[PDB]
């Protein structure tokens, strides 16, 4: 229908009023902007003057009619907080936004037994009222119709699930900085949106007023520093750092040699003019690496100048230290997509959803009077409609999956106006791909660049044991990863000082022996450290302390280390080895940005110490292979060897399924229970890897080759168990099963003591085995590992938000839960003092 | 539960965990099943030197979670660090 816009007319005898009328408003009552003329004829030339006197305050007056549903008022300070009222997030907001801005995905459509969640791009919907409403305090003064929106941005808060239907959400703004360019006045302004009174996202907005502002009294400009590393190699370094009035730690004696330190500084400022600060504050905490790589806070930052030119303190850290970065790229970027996307004809739409009923995107008089080229599309519009489709296309459409997004608005689209998005995936930052476009028009022009951080798929890390081990493994990795390098040599140099061989030396040497000496004042020190290495069991409530290598005295001179074909099969070398290589690689993934922030994760075996040491840094590097080196000495000992170092003892992977379909895992669970108490020798199944696929049996190599040999004649024979155990007989097949195992028995019995173990038809030995490990042979050697883990899993470095729901271990195959349920199904499987003690007194605990 | 007690527990349940894990059997049938249903895992990747845990993961996938996986129309990626670092690292061949 037909309305009017502009009503020109004499106010006074020289006053001009030209009243431009927005029709498009929130309750339906037409908004009057009265601009003012002075009409002079004594000055022919130009007779017409604009009254500048309050014609910001006129401009103001209007918007806040079309955007608050507040009170008119424009004194409060915009240092103080912005609280806008709560929002109830309906389907038919969700509806009504995802059909204006484009957006298709499935989660954002009611469907049955689901529930519907609402876009990211919906954060600005019910912040807009609170963000904006930082723009319009008198000491912020600028033309609101020379307002650009520079830029916006999304932030996901981690652990915080996205909006959905139902959610009251709380919004409150902050003005992080106003600051004068020579150009005209940038405002950042900080929402946070808030569920059930936890933070969900950071909506970070900048407007930019153009003009020439000189008001220097009302700017200033909160920045938060990129965090800088400084390594304290000399005592030189470290007095340079005391000089500095602003360095404050916490003890003053601390001993920052060698230390790492990290200095997390926030700088606020005053500005007295263009480039002169009249106030500078630079604090923050400065934290010291620990050897779980766990940054601790031991000092502060606490700079505070009047009348400067600059941050010393950023200048400092600059040059001395490093800057630590959080995105890393990947070596080439990866094309995603090049897609088209349409912007709509009008602008009414979006402008109804979102409440941006700024007049310039939909009556053609103020778009004109602006100096724009017309009615332009809404830059929240390109923004959430290529959000759009980096959220199908980056996303494969799971919108859980983008937790950051961030674009620049370069330049003014108009309607129906053709745009190209280019995306690439270019880095990764804290386990999220980071994504970044360019949206050009139909000139070829950016109109619209940013980024996102979209999570990867749901990851879990698995992490090897032993049998894997190979002479050279992880040194490719080795001579070009700096957290590689740093793994290894932090190990190497500990064992070198320590027990006086290198494990590099053996991976990439694996040689058969290997010779300590204890000549010297530094082989006294290391023949000390081999002689304290004891098993600490506790026996009729008395302490017995037994020594490990006995055949180390007071009076030895040199220790031998034997195997047969390598020392890196022997399990004393292995574990280690085994354990830093894996470490290695992780810490690798992890300096390159790789590692999810909520993977999940498991180790086979060993594996185990290298996925508690990788993901959630429960041990040091020291600490670990420390732990591993006694835990292969643990079970060295238990296990009798030769001259040569081999053993009477290996494993044997079965396949149930290569015998015979019919032939079950409770069927090879039968066998070799048999044969471990017919032979009166040690077999047990020890690591269930794969159902009805790959078994593996620990013990006496003799008595695994009677099961391999008895399995061999039960496949050739064609005779199943399970049909004959129940429909032709009872416990016939017990009998009928020992005179079989008996016929293998006495063809194994022959052989020599250290029997090679041949190739079956439903077993393979592994290669490189000579302890049964996780047999109940080595139960005597839990008591002294368990008392000796105590002493290096220290309870300060077990963060339990890093292991929660998140680690799976062997014993008890389900996600780790600090719950009185979990601590009983560890108690059901292996019965111990302190787990029981836990589970009866839980209450005392939980209080 | 107070955070310092919390850690207390949890040190003291993971201290009895890895001393038992020693001589105790290794349940990796059930610990599949957890990371491979129960989380719906699209990327298992394997750190190591040999390609042993990916493996079992693609014979205990091709075995009992074919029909469960075409359902569920998702897609596992099986990835050893000493084989598929190409797909860990995205770092694929132009
Ligand atoms: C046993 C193991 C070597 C098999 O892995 P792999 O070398 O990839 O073997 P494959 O399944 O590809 O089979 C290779 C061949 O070996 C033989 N084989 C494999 N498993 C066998 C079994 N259980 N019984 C008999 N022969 C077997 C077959 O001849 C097979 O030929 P195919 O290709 O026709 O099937 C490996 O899974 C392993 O080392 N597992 C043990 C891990 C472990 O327990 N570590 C911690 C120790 S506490």
């Amino acid at each position: 229908e037909l309305k009017p816009t502009v009503i020109l007319k004499l106010l006074k005898e020289n006053i001009i009023q030209m009243e431009m009328i927005e029709n498009r408003t929130m309750d339906g009552k037409p908004v009057s902007l009265p601009l003012l003329y002075n009409f002079n004829p004594d000055n022919g030339f130009a007779p017409i003057s604009e009254v500048m006197e309050d014609r910001n305050q006129r401009i103001k007056e209007m918007y806040w009619k079309l955007w608050i549903d507040e009170p008119f008022n424009l004194d409060f300070d915009p240092r103080d907080v912005i609280k806008g009222k709560d929002f109830e997030i309906t389907a038919k907001e969700v509806y009504d936004f995802t059909h204006a801005v484009g957006n298709n995905c499935e989660d954002f459509v009611s469907r049955p037994d689901r529930t519907m969640l609402a876009p990211m791009d919906f954060a600005i919907v019910v912040g807009w009222r609170a963000i904006i409403k930082a723009i319009f305090p008198n000491t912020v003064d600028g033309d609101l119709l020379k307002l650009v929106h520079l830029s916006n941005g999304y932030k996901m808060i981690p652990g915080a699930k996205p909006l959905q239907v139902g959610d009251v959400v709380s919004t409150t703004a902050v003005i992080e900085s106003v600051v004068n360019q020579p150009t005209g006045k940038i405002v950042d302004v900080v929402g946070t949106l808030s569920r059930n009174g936890k933070p969900v996202m950071e909506v970070t907005s900048s407007f930019f007023y153009r003009g020439n502002y000189t008001d220097f009294e009302n700017t200033f400009q909160k920045t938060v520093e990129p965090v800088y590393q400084m390594h304290i190699k000399t005592s030189k370094d470290i007095a340079v750092l005391r000089s500095k009035e602003w360095f404050q730690l916490d003890d003053e004696d601390f001993d920052l040699l060698n230390k790492t330190l990290t200095f997390e500084t926030e700088t606020e400022v005053t500005f007295k003019n263009a480039n002169i600060f009249s106030s500078v504050k630079c604090f923050g905490p400065i934290k010291v690496e620990l050897p779980t790589k766990e940054t601790v806070e031991i000092g502060i930052v606490d700079y505070e100048a009047g009348a400067s030119h600059g941050n010393p303190v950023v200048d400092f850290l600059k040059r001395n230290g490093s800057t630590l970065e959080q995105k890393v790229n990947l070596e080439n970027p990866i094309p995603i997509a090049v897609l088209d996307s349409y912007t709509p004809s009008t602008n009414e739409p979006y402008a109804r959803v979102s409440g941006d009923l700024n007049p310039i995107h939909v009556s053609r008089h103020f778009a004109s009077y602006a100096n724009l080229p017309g009615t332009i599309t809404h830059g929240m519009f390109s923004s959430a409609s290529v959000r759009a489709l980096i959220e199908n296309w980056a996303a494969d459409s799971v919108s859980s999956r983008v937790r950051g997004y961030t674009c620049q608005f370069v330049d003014m689209v108009l309607p129906n106006t053709a745009l190209k998005t280019s995306i690439q995936h270019v880095g990764m930052i804290n386990g999220r791909k980071l994504i970044k476009f360019e949206t050009r028009n139909e000139d070829d022009v950016v109109v619209l660049t940013g980024e996102a951080e979209i999570e990867q798929p749901v990851t879990t890390f698995v992490f090897t044991g032993q049998g894997s081990q190979e002479q050279g493994m992880g040194m490719d990795l080795y001579k070009t990863s700096k957290a590689a390098q740093d793994v290894w040599n932090r190990a190497d140099n500990h064992f070198k000082d320590t027990y006086g061989f290198s494990i590099l030396d053996i991976v990439i040497n694996n040689p058969v022996n290997l010779t300590i000496h204890f000549g010297g004042e530094k082989g006294k020190r290391i023949r000390e450290n081999y002689s304290a290495m004891i098993f600490e069991t506790i026996v009729d409530g008395k302490l017995k302390t037994e020594k490990i290598f006995k055949e180390i005295n007071e009076h030895s001179t040199s220790y031998t280390f034997r195997s047969e074909k390598g020392l890196l099969s022997a399990t004393q070398f292995t574990q280690p080895a085994l354990t830093l290589m894996e470490k290695a690689a992780f810490e690798d993934l992890k300096s390159k940005g790789l590692i999810p922030a909520d993977a999940t994760f498991a180790g086979h075996s060993l594996g185990e110490y290298a996925a508690l040491a990788s993901l959630a840094d429960v041990m040091s590097i020291e600490s670990l292979v420390e732990v591993v080196f006694y835990r292969g000495m643990t079970m060295q000992v238990a296990v009798p060897r030769d001259e040569l170092g081999r053993s009477n003892y290996g494993m044997i992977a079965i396949n149930p399924g290569r015998v015979a379909a019919s032939f079950s895992q409770e069927a090879l669970q039968y066998v070799v229970e048999r044969v471990g108490k017919r032979t009166g020798w040690l077999v047990e199944i020890v690591n269930y890897n794969v159902e009805n696929q790959q078994y593996v049996a620990a013990g006496d190599l003799r008595a695994l080759d009677t099961v391999t040999n008895v399995l061999n004649f039960i496949k050739l024979q064609k005779i199943d168990i399970i049909e004959l155990q129940k429909s032709l007989s009872l416990e016939e097949v017990e009998g009928h099963l020992f005179e079989i195992i008996d016929e293998a028995s006495k063809k194994s019995a022959v052989k020599p003591r250290p029997l090679k173990l041949e190739r079956g038809f439903a077993c393979i030995p592994l290669v490189g085995i000579s302890v049964p490990f996780h047999s109940t042979y080595l139960m005597n050697g839990v008591k002294p590992f368990k008392s000796f883990l105590k002493k290096n899993i220290i309870k300060e470095n077990v963060k339990v938000a890093r292991l929660a729901g998140k680690y799976i271990p062997n014993l008890t195959a389900k996600p780790f839960q600090v719950t009185k349920e979990y601590f009983q199904d560890v108690y059901d499987l292996t019965g111990s003092e302190p787990i029981k003690e836990i589970i009866d007194n839980w209450e005392k605990y939980e209080q | 539960m107070k955070p310092e007690v919390e850690q207390e527990l949890a040190h003291i349940l993971l201290t009895e965990l890895l001393a038992y894990q020693f001589a105790s059997p290794v349940r990796w049938i059930e610990t599949q099943d957890v990371f491979l249903k129960d989380f719906n895992t699209e990327r298992v990747v394997e750190i190591g030197p040999s390609p042993t845990l990916a493996g079992m993961a693609q014979r205990t996938l091709k075995n009992k979670y074919e029909s469960y996986d075409a359902a569920l129309s998702l897609h596992r990626e099986i990835l050893c660090y000493s084989k598929d670092a190409k797909e860990i690292y995205y770092t694929p061949d132009p």
